[PDB]
């Protein structure tokens, strides 16, 4: 079904990015057997839920989904409650808590608002996780904006143990919409995906969270610049080539 | 999900192909649906709607310039009107092929207004758009004489993985001594040399103008179009700047207020 999967992924590169969730839903109705393949290969816009026990927002994606429930990174439980939802080891949960606090500060520094969430899961020979950041503009301004960062990190922890291999796959979706007298409605939307891999020392001076933090920071800064160039450079150049 | 639902979804996707990327989307949708006969039946209308929505320009053997495929030129049963050359032609929506040009007429009450407006418009278009094309129709619609001017301009660069198109549609309803003006201007750009980015924009325009003779009024029509299209284009560029320097920054800073990258040892302590 590789030919069909190739067509599905290509089609998603072409349908208007303003309609992602809808298009992916339609695409699975169109090819039901490709469901797991598509849920696993196509990134979806992040959604917010409220953790009422701690009074914090958290982010929903397929990475913290089990059946029809989602796990909060603050309270480490599913909503709605589940019988046996997937949860991290005690070991990995401590790292997850530390990473959530680290990325709240990182979000506060680069984004000055919005919501973050980190979800980690155990692997046979290490672990993996996602770092999610959502920032929306002030929607009382004629110019509305949403940024979603989805950074997947896969860590192979090598016995021993003072070394690890990090693979980082990062997607940023960025949407801007303005409604002005002069320009009518303008909707600029899309996403960019980048990947990197690196071996790093793991120590007290360089713990997993610092290694992952620097990879994410380096990658997100690079993606921001690429988006700046494509969104406000390249598409503007094309428009002006039309008239 | 039924076959009827699947082909509804297929038809929708085809209608949403970016400019310059119809073949790609159609072949994707064809292989996913994997039922050619169902595609032909449930989705035929979509191939036609795409071309008419897009104002696809078409070359006709024996005639200079190109004509736009629009709803306003639809003659039914696969044929379209070229109101400047006064012919009809069969259009293949899948291959984007014009065939079988035959002499034709439709409206003649507005023949001279249509002809005045087309001449004025064609010069305007060829002056302001690199490879623009226009088609002007004259019709009686729900009681009223109407001049409808369609403009198209596109740049397809599939080897650089980008495509763009501009469309504008200007309706002048003639109730002497005034004509009411309604227009919609549209732009679409898709860049995918990296990952999928699209600009979709439209602007609605309402105006009125004083009608005199066909020649003077055509001139008046063109001045309104030229100003609104300049206005819209300037405003689009102004808005990019505001977005680039204000709104974007408000989503993510380049660097923290510290003006340097993160001290991770501080974060972790
Ligand atoms: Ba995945």
């Amino acid at each position: 079904s590789d030919q069909q999967l190739d067509c599905a992924l290509d089609l998603m590169r072409r349908l208007p990015p303003q309609q992602i969730e809808k298009n992916l839903s339609d695409l699975i109705d169109l090819v039901p057997s490709l469901c797991e393949d598509l849920l696993s290969s196509v990134d979806q816009p992040l959604k917010i839920a409220r953790d009422k026990v701690v009074g914090k927002d958290y982010l929903l994606c397929d990475y913290n989904r089990d059946g029809d429930s989602y796990r909060s990174p603050w309270s480490n439980k599913y909503d709605p409650p589940l019988e046996d939802g997937a949860m991290p080891s005690a070991r990995l949960r401590k790292l997850e808590v530390e990473a959530n606090n680290a990325f709240d500060q990182y979000r506060d520094l680069y984004f000055e608002g919005g919501v973050s969430s980190v979800y980690l899961w155990d692997l046979d020979h290490g672990f993996a996780g996602v770092i999610l950041i959502k920032k929306a503009g002030d929607g009382s301004k004629k110019i509305k904006g949403c940024w979603d960062s989805i950074h997947v990190v896969e860590v192979q922890e090598k016995s021993s143990g003072r070394t690890a291999h990090y693979k980082l796959t990062s997607t940023v979706m960025l949407w801007l919409q303005t409604n002005k007298t002069g320009s009518g409605t303008m909707n600029l939307g899309g996403s960019l995906t980048r990947q990197m891999e690196k071996d790093e020392t793991v120590s007290d001076s360089s713990p997993h969270i610092a290694n992952i933090g620097r990879l994410v920071e380096d990658m997100e800064n690079k993606i921001r610049s690429t988006l700046n160039e494509i969104y406000f450079g390249k598409t503007k150049d094309i428009v002006n080539g039309l008239r | 999900v039924s076959d009827e639902e699947k082909v509804r979804i297929a038809a929708k996707f085809i209608t949403h192909a970016p400019p310059g990327e119809f073949n790609e989307v159609f072949n994707d949708v064809r292989l996913l649906l994997n039922n050619d006969n169902l595609l032909r039946e449930g989705a035929a209308h979509a191939f036609a709607q795409y071309n008419m929505d897009q104002f696809t320009p078409v070359k006709i053997e024996g005639y200079d310039d190109q004509v736009l495929i629009t709803e306003h030129g639809d003659l039914g049963n696969g044929r379209f009107l070229d109101p400047r050359n006064k012919i009809s032609f069969k259009f293949d929506h899948l291959r984007k092929e014009a065939s079988d040009p035959q002499p034709e007429d439709t409206e003649s009450a507005l023949k001279q207004w249509r002809d005045a407006c087309d001449s004025a418009l064609r010069a305007y278009v060829k002056d302001h758009y690199p490879n623009g094309f226009c088609t002007v129709y004259g019709k009686s619609i729900d009681g009223q004489q109407t001049i409808i001017a369609c403009i198209e301009s596109h740049q397809f660069q599939p080897k650089n993985f980008w495509n763009g198109r501009w469309r504008s549609e200007w309706k002048f309803t003639i109730t002497p001594p005034t004509a009411q003006v309604a227009a919609v201007l549209k732009i679409q750009v898709h860049y995918y040399e990296d990952g999928n980015v699209q600009l979709v924009s439209h602007k609605d325009i309402q105006d009125s103008v004083q009608v005199s003779s066909d020649v003077q009024t055509a001139k008046e029509f063109i001045k309104i179009i030229e100003n609104a299209e300049n206005e819209y284009q300037t405003a689009i560029s102004e808005n990019y700047q505001t977005m680039s320097d204000t709104t974007f920054k408000a989503l993510r800073r380049q660097l923290p207020v510290t003006r340097t990258k993160i001290d991770w040892n501080k974060i972790l302590s």
